[PDB]
């Protein structure tokens, strides 16, 4: 009766980040010491608190066994428990003006528990929660004025989340730049040829492949579904006429998921 | 920025609920969790279904879903994705898996009700008397909440109601018949299926949990939210955590057992079960509202971040 995992499903198949490692061999103090802990920490609600603390003892001396950063790496985990133990309603609305004291008082402990360690463990998410806190003020007021008010806030960001919201931006576009010329009916060459000249002849070839599949599919579903029809009109019992359609799907679309598909189209306007 | 997460297929993030990536038109879905993975390494999407709330049939999410799919292949050049759905978005990534088998390596649902939320059922039979269901303080509750999130509408009340028709036991279970999994264990056995699931020739990895802050007490059953302390912050700027409690106890007096507030742990079941004992309400399971959690509440950002790590190590 051996078990299944070695550690508790919260971790099982996974294995944990890294400890960044500054010059003077000490840890970076970066938000990756906090990402550590908050690994391990999502195994909290599987252990108890003393396994927990093994646990964490055990992940830091795997990778600093025998060094400064071990003791230093053990001491933030001292503070940062501090922290959760010093974080211890009317069914109304939500207001950003008390969410917005929560993150006062939260900052509050942070700098008290961690310390020098408060700003690589929520800096960013302090930043993040009130920018995006404020845009929800803005967006919930007699404004006519949002527009320039939102304008005005979104320069307010770090050179770091407004490169990482360009290239998710970037990413999400070029998906999107293909899916308006579906939207317009783009025959394959066109696709082909619009999209070879924005994401490049390989993006165009793939793109123009996958609208030439969608229309043999529209094809080769019409042409069952003028098959199916003539069944359904043979006027047998519904679980027969059910059964003999089920059979032409099966027939007719064997590339694996086709026929369940097929299936889904025939449950609505197609 | 790192390779913690660098995954060898793209990561789908695929939100249930009344529509669109987007909270109140302002604030991602999943809450930070986008720009997390991609700092470690992971190349990920963000689905954005609107229009039809059913995952079924032509246009529906499951279609939309798929169409979304295509187009990210055909932009990055990846031949499969990594599908990870939250509620109703884990029954839109099974609509894919089922499909298009070819182009999924694996689907993880997180609260998803792959057997019904009794809370649904509890709404739509209040509706039969009741079309507002306004005449319950608990459904008023729900409709506060949720209908203030409820984005790209100019009817939320109504929208935020119709969101649950598809996760009722009834439609849940239709759904199963159409779209078989292996992932899912024996109806009314409380059980999850296999870890991985052969469709066609190909080879689907299949994970989920869920969270369970919502346990029951004593006996009309009582209920307790054990992701916030006995007095917590989190039940004055997450509203949300009160009204899923709400939700919560009146599933319980439906025998549904411990929940999120609207998905129960037998419910959640698909695939490699992760974990069930997060302390977590069904909003907490995506960052929300705005990172807001009890003092007793994991990170869910770390456990996605987490997740991805172990979708690398597999091999996808
Ligand atoms: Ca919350």
């Amino acid at each position: 009766m051996p078990l299944p995992a070695a550690l508790p499903g919260a971790l099982a198949g996974s294995h944990a980040p890294r400890l960044p490692l500054a010059a003077g061999g000490r840890l970076a103090r970066t938000r990756a010491v906090r990402e550590f802990f908050d690994y391990c920490l999502t195994a909290q609600g599987e252990l108890t608190p003393a396994a927990l603390d093994a646990l964490v003892r055990r992940e830091i001396a795997a990778q600093l066994d025998g060094s400064p950063a071990q003791a230093e790496a053990l001491g933030v985990w001292r503070r940062y428990r501090a922290y959760f133990d010093a974080l211890a309603v009317l069914g109304d609305k939500l207001d950003p003006a008390a969410m917005q004291l929560a993150l006062d008082q939260r900052a509050a402990l942070a700098d008290r528990t961690l310390g020098e360690w408060a700003e690589p463990f929520f800096g960013d998410e302090q930043r993040r929660q009130r920018h995006d806190l404020e845009r929800i003020r803005i967006a919930n007021d007699t404004l006519s004025q949002k527009a320039a008010r939102l304008a005005a806030l979104d320069a307010q960001l770090t050179p770091d989340e407004r490169a990482q919201q360009a290239a998710l931006h970037a990413q999400q576009d070029a998906v999107t730049k293909i899916a308006d010329l579906q939207k317009a009916g783009a025959t394959p060459d066109q696709m082909r040829a619009q999209i070879a000249q924005t994401l490049g002849p390989e993006a165009a070839a793939r793109a123009a492949q996958m609208q030439q599949d969608d229309e043999a599919w529209q094809t080769r579903y019409q042409a069952y579904a003028a098959e199916r029809d003539r069944i359904a009109a043979q006027g047998l019992a519904p679980q027969d006429r059910d059964a003999r359609i089920a059979q032409l799907r099966q027939q007719t679309f064997t590339a694996p998921g086709e026929a369940i598909r097929a299936a889904s189209l025939d449950r609505g306007a197609g | 920025a790192d390779t913690y997460a660098a995954t060898r297929y793209p990561v789908i993030l695929v939100h249930g609920l009344a529509g669109t990536d987007k909270f109140a038109n302002v604030v991602d879905y999943w809450y930070g969790i986008q720009s997390d993975l991609q700092s470690h390494g992971a190349k990920v999407y963000v689905a954005n279904l609107s229009g039809f709330q059913s995952d079924d049939g032509p246009n529906g999410r499951g279609e939309q879903l798929l169409a979304y799919v295509k187009q990210v292949l055909a932009a990055t050049g990846a031949t499969k994705v990594n599908l990870i759905g939250h509620s109703q978005g884990g029954l839109t990534s099974r609509y894919v898996a089922a499909v298009a088998p070819q182009l999924v390596a694996s689907v993880t649902t997180i609260g998803t009700p792959h057997r019904g939320s009794e809370f649904a059922d509890f709404v739509q039979d209040v509706l039969k008397t009741d079309p507002t269901g306004l005449s319950s303080t608990v459904i008023a509750a729900f409709v506060n909440v949720f209908g203030t999130l409820v984005s790209s509408s100019h009817n939320t009340d109504q929208d935020a109601l119709a969101a649950l028709r598809t996760l009722t036991t009834a439609q849940t279970a239709t759904y199963n018949r159409n779209f078989p999994s292996a992932g899912l264990g024996a109806p009314g056995s409380c059980q999850t299926g296999a870890a991985t699931e052969t469709v066609g020739g190909s080879q689907h990895l299949l994970y989920s949990w869920g969270g369970t802050a919502i346990q029951p007490t004593s006996t009309v059953t009582g209920a307790t939210d054990t992701s916030t302390g006995t007095l917590d912050v989190a039940n004055v700027t997450d509203p949300s955590t009160l009204a899923l409690l709400a939700t919560g106890a009146v599933m319980i007096n439906r025998a549904s057992g411990q929940n999120d507030g609207l998905v129960s742990r037998c419910s959640s079941l698909f695939g490699q079960v992760i974990s069930t004992s997060y302390h977590w309400n069904h909003l907490d399971e995506i960052n929300q509202l705005l990172g807001v959690r009890g003092a007793n509440a994991e990170d869910p950002v770390a456990v996605i971040r987490t997740h991805v790590n172990r979708l690398k190590l597999q091999g996808v």
